[PDB]
């Protein structure tokens, strides 16, 4: 967005030397077929285990049984003989 | 008629014993995970001097 000088304007650009044409121009490179060597294995031994894991432990139980039951023998109380 | 749950509970008397004590450093002793804990008693036996 230049303004023209009217007093001293200029041409549009003249030839000058150039740079060897075929030199600015590349070779389209060229690839061979290639291949990820080797036959791969299945599994790994991996270092950290993959599951989930707990972030608290929970109590665990298990029912028992008490025991064959007694019979006893008691203190018994007296008669109310209008005593009581 | 018996209470199930305080029949099904121990109250427990452990005992311990912790080495590896070094000076102006703070030794920790964990306590046990899910147990309820009452009471502690620590016995600085600092080699047979009390």
């Amino acid at each position: 967005m230049a303004l023209i000088n009217p007093q001293f304007p200029y041409a549009g650009p003249v030839p000058i030397p150039g740079p060897a044409p075929t030199e600015t121009m590349p070779l389209l490179n060229y690839r061979v077929e290639g291949r990820i060597a080797g036959i791969q294995q299945a599994r790994q031994f991996m270092p950290f285990l993959q599951g989930p894991h707990r972030e608290v432990a929970e109590q665990t139980y298990y029912a028992i049984g008490t025991g064959i039951q007694m019979g006893q023998t008691f203190n018994q109380p007296l008669i109310n003989t209008q005593e009581g | 008629i018996l209470p199930l749950i305080d029949l099904s509970t121990l109250y427990n008397l452990e005992n311990s014993a912790q080495a590896g004590l070094t000076p102006n450093v703070d030794f920790v002793v964990q306590y046990a995970n899910l147990y309820r804990y009452l009471s502690t008693i620590a016995v600085f036996d600092n080699g047979g001097s009390f």
